[PDB]
């Protein structure tokens, strides 16, 4: 929460504030860099390049 | 990350309690919210 | 009559794992995991189900 | 007796061409136009009609 002034944290399948309670079987961190516009794009179902 | 009830490597920070038996409570087991008795079993789970 | 009551019965504690579209058929995980605006969209689902 | 049985029929088959509050009675339509995890609300929607 201390990352960034508006960083976009939008989580699928879960709460933001419930992730300190909940215990995680295999978690993975995929990182890499893109466009603003094509954020969006990354999410389930979603179109584009 | 796979929220299906299985060994898990990662949990969020907090504090575990006593483990109390025979006694109706409020449990809270690797995220696993419930109410009721806890009881030595018979069981034969596998090691896994 | 015994086994059509019996059937009955276990038929409706089957009907206890459907989650009717509902992220998960347990009410403690989606309630553990969700915030209470998507929490009630899924209990809803499954306690109409 | 034929007429009821005959009838009842064609309600169920009448109550395929309805939306249910849905934005179409065909599935393939609502999966095309919508997004999967908002096109699968209205097929669940559907599903339950």
């Amino acid at each position: 929460y201390n990352l960034a002034p508006f960083f976009t944290f939008k989580c699928y399948g879960v709460s933001p504030t419930k992730l300190n309670d909940l215990c995680f079987t295999n978690v993975y961190a995929d990182s890499f860099v893109i466009r603003g516009d094509e954020v969006r794009q990354i999410a389930p179902g979603q179109t584009g390049n | 990350f796979e929220l299906l009830h299985a060994p898990a490597t990662v949990c969020g920070p907090k504090k575990s309690t006593n483990l109390v038996k025979n006694k109706c409570v409020n449990f809270n087991f690797n995220g696993l919210k419930g109410t009721g008795v806890l009881t030595e079993s018979n069981k034969k789970f596998l090691p896994f | 009559v015994v086994n059509h009551n019996a059937q009955a019965l276990n038929t409706l504690v089957k009907q206890l794992s459907s989650k009717f579209g509902a992220i998960s058929s347990v009410l403690n995980d989606i309630f553990s995991r969700l915030d209470p605006p998507e929490a009630e969209v899924q209990i809803d689902r499954l306690i109409t189900g």
